[PDB]
């Protein structure tokens, strides 16, 4: 069977703290 | 490997040290003596290198 992931499966890319920012 | 062989055919031991020199928290360090922590002054600092 199948289902839609929506916006699941994002993770922190590196062990650095960042705040109030948009990071590509 | 034989003791008589030419040097390019003799055995060498190799150790390769891979460093995870990352932004992650440390557990292997050089023998640097830590100081007390100064606050609210302009200072030089060195946190884990």
């Amino acid at each position: 069977a199948y289902t839609n992931s929506f916006t699941r499966g994002v993770y922190y890319p590196d062990k650095v703290f960042r705040s109030s920012v948009l990071h590509s | 490997f034989q003791p008589t062989y030419g040097v390019g055919y003799q055995p060498y031991r190799v150790v390769v040290l891979s460093f995870e020199l990352l932004h992650a928290p440390a557990t292997v360090c050089g023998p640097k003596k830590s100081t007390n922590l100064v606050k609210n002054k302009c200072v030089n600092f060195n946190f884990n290198g």
